[PDB]
């Protein structure tokens, strides 16, 4: 429980120093088209 | 299962309808070994 408390402050400490490190994996970058922003998310449209 | 889109989307939905399209002729084709016995009824009418 205290280990999980250390891991609770892990995200609120490490991410500042190292930079970034938002979780998950989502298409935002080059190699074909970019971003994911417009409207609703959708099945294989908007950036294709 | 249906798509939960964990890191992949385009390949899921594409091959989903394609796999379902393979199932329909395949089950009927599986009867092909027993179609030999059904062909005896066809040959029975052919010889006459």
């Amino acid at each position: 429980l205290n280990m999980r408390a250390d891991l609770e402050t892990y995200v609120f400490q490490d991410n500042l120093a190292t930079a970034m490190r938002r979780d998950g994996e989502i298409y935002q970058s080059i190699v074909n088209d970019i971003y994911d922003v417009p409207r609703n998310v959708t099945i294989t449209l908007e950036d294709g | 299962k249906k798509p939960e889109t964990p890191e992949e989307q385009q390949w899921l939905v594409e091959a989903q309808q394609a796999k379902q399209g393979q199932q329909d002729p395949a089950m009927v084709q599986a009867q092909g070994v027993l179609l030999q016995g059904q062909a005896e009824l066809a040959k029975a009418q052919n010889q006459t």
